[PDB]
RNA sequence: UGUUUGCAAUUUUUUAUAGUAUAUAUCAAAUCAUCUUUAUGCUAUUCAUAGACCUUGGGUACAGUAUAAAAAUUAUAUAUGUAUUAAUUUACAUAUAUUUUUUCUAAGAAAUUAGGUAAGAUUUUGUUUAUAGAG
RNA sequence: UAAUAAUAAUCAUGUUUAUUACUUAAAAAGCUUAAUGGCUUAAUCUUGCCUUACUGUUUGAUUAACAACAAAUCUUA
């Protein structure tokens, strides 16, 4: 239990640090859209 | 064989050694048992007196009529104990057709069926 | 010492059997079919209903 | 904590207390392999989470018409898709197997075992009635 | 509804597949092998646990084993 409890902390803890970057690759490529 | 294996594995949980092991009650739960089939036994005892007692009482009705039967004179110039006498045969009693099928082969449901009872029929 | 044998019987389930003429009543039986529909019975056989004329074909 | 989970229920014995020999509790043995995770998993619903129908997951359930809250829970080797993290760590998903839970190939389906002792059974042969194949 | 009389039924506080006791000619079956006798209340059958199918000595008998002796048979402590 306590060996999935990690994982699934883990997993997730930087699973939404692996999309705040996903959000900036989806910015700029709509300024640069522009022009 | 695999249609026979399934049959050994039928005869294997109905071994002496893998059958479910005899009941262990504790006390307050043998005490419910011992008052669920004291109860019983004496709802069966109240079924069968009644269901003696009135084939005893159909049996007397019967004989008080076969007795008043057997001290009747008539009717008109037969003597005492005739119809007695044409009452006591057995004939047809003992063959193949004493009981007719139709009565007999309707045995009770739980519920009846679509037709309960058959009023249209006709000889 | 006489051995104290015990009872090997199967699972038995409880059946409703519903015959041709619609009637229904329960029974107690090894098969897991929990409604058994009967088309063919003593209900609708001429050996047992010598006076129907339903099942009397001449 | 062996013993069925609501409560002095079998036999004898040990120890202790009260008591002047008894009384209760307790212990052991005999009789019997009843299976015991109080939930860690499963189930239903909802939401985040992509977005044209996805993973991973966070809450919810209130239980006698008992209940989602155990109808039966182990462990390992190889390889793979996803994802992981500082890891072939982890979980997932299979395929290949090997495994404990003895719980699923009928010995209560087999063998003519002939002495001692104990218990239990007491016409088993033939004749005869009937009984699918069956004479 | 009660009393009295008569008649019938009545083992049943017990999971009716009841149970229990008694009874059911003789022969036969079975009991290591023929025949005879015996056993059915056990000497047969079934089951459990067993190996006394033990060691030494010994009593009384078989009208003082076999009309002697010996090898024997049964039995006691
Ligand atoms: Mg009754
Ligand atoms: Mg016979
Ligand atoms: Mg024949
Ligand atoms: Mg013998
Ligand atoms: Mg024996
Ligand atoms: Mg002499």
């Amino acid at each position: 239990a306590d060996r999935r409890e990690e994982y699934r902390r883990r997993v997730r803890e930087k699973r939404e640090q692996r999309l705040v970057q996903r959000k900036e690759f989806l910015a700029k490529q709509r300024e640069a859209k522009k022009a | 064989d695999p249609r026979i294996i399934n049959i050994l594995r039928h005869f294997a949980v109905l071994s002496p050694k893998r059958i479910p092991p005899p009941l262990r009650f504790g006390r307050n739960r043998y005490l419910r048992h011992w008052t669920i089939h004291r109860a019983w036994l004496l709802f069966r005892r109240q079924q069968r007196e009644q269901r003696e007692r009135i084939l005893m009482q159909q049996h007397q009705s019967m004989s008080n009529a076969c007795e008043e039967l057997r001290n009747t004179e008539g009717p008109g110039t037969r003597e005492t104990g005739y119809l007695y006498r044409v009452a006591m045969l057995k004939n047809g009693v003992y063959g193949l057709k004493s009981i007719p099928i139709e009565y007999a082969s309707r045995a009770l449901v739980e519920t009846p069926g679509r037709q309960a009872w058959n009023h249209e029929w006709k000889r | 010492a006489t051995f104290v044998p015990r009872h090997r019987r199967p699972y038995q389930f409880t059946q409703l059997v519903q015959l041709s003429d619609g009637s229904t009543f329960t029974v107690r039986t090894t098969m897991p079919t929990a409604l058994y529909k009967s088309a063919k019975d003593s209900r609708n056989h001429l050996l047992w209903q010598p006076s129907d004329k339903s099942l009397k074909n001449v």
